[PDB]
């Protein structure tokens, strides 16, 4: 018999076609993107204010509640609910490295504070991450393991 | 606040093949309207006039330092003619 222990994938995925944004998303342009809005993505620059009634004008426009908070903040079950969805985590979940939120106006991030309603473009930014890798099938032997 | 519309509703069913006279419907979201929240644009308190005041104060502060540096450097030509003339006279004494 023969070994294959520990030596090579480095002629190999320093690779180019993964940062990938022209033609793939291209080939699926033109719909209407499924139920999803901000949760929050826009940005801004100060607030011409000072820290406490910070309290007062930042939660009371977080004033009146939507009707199902829907597709990103799950947290507690076991495993093969990765595997039959009651529940969302997969059409904002298929591979991370290109993974491509809804996206209002690239928002001219950052400015002031007060609200309109949501237009995006198309996509790029690199979750260089792969190791709690996306996800929902997991237990606690194999990385308190890497320790 | 309801827009005026003479007609209520009409009906001749939607066979996917028989689409004719291609018009476009008003595309609407599926979420209740209350959270399509209100229009707010808030000003920066620092006004077009206020930035003028601040930057003019900075310009006038910088002008004083420029004049200080000029008056510090304006005395060098006096130094040259105050220091070298006695040396030239001493050389002339020989």
């Amino acid at each position: 018999l023969t070994q294959l222990t520990l030596r090579d994938a480095m002629g190999t995925i320093c690779h180019s076609s993964l940062l990938d944004v022209e033609a793939t998303l291209v080939a699926l342009r033109q719909q209407h993107l499924d139920r999803q809005c901000y949760f929050g993505v826009y940005v801004a620059e100060g607030t011409e204010d000072t820290l406490d009634v910070q309290m007062g004008r930042f939660m009371e426009t977080w004033a009146d509640m939507m009707p199902h908070h829907p597709h990103w903040v799950n947290e507690h079950l076991t495993i093969l609910q990765f595997i039959a969805p009651s529940n969302p985590r997969l059409r904002f979940e298929l591979n991370p490295a290109f993974d491509f939120f809804v996206a209002p106006g690239d928002v001219d991030l950052p400015g002031p504070q007060r609200p309109p309603e949501a237009m995006p473009t198309v996509n790029a930014t690199l979750r260089i991450i792969n190791g709690n890798i996306p996800v929902p099938l997991c237990p606690i032997s194999f990385r308190d393991c890497r320790g | 606040m309801d827009p005026y519309c003479p007609f209520d509703a009409l009906d001749v069913w939607e066979h996917r093949r028989f689409i004719v006279a291609d018009s476009r419907n008003f595309i609407t979201p599926e979420f209740p309207r209350d959270f399509w929240m209100s229009p707010v644009f808030n000003l920066p308190r620092e006004t077009a006039a206020e930035q003028v005041v601040v930057l003019q104060a900075q310009r006038t502060a910088a002008a004083a330092a420029l004049e200080n540096a000029a008056m510090q450097a304006a005395e060098l030509p006096v130094d040259i003619e105050r220091r070298l003339r006695p040396i030239e006279r001493n050389v002339h004494e020989i």
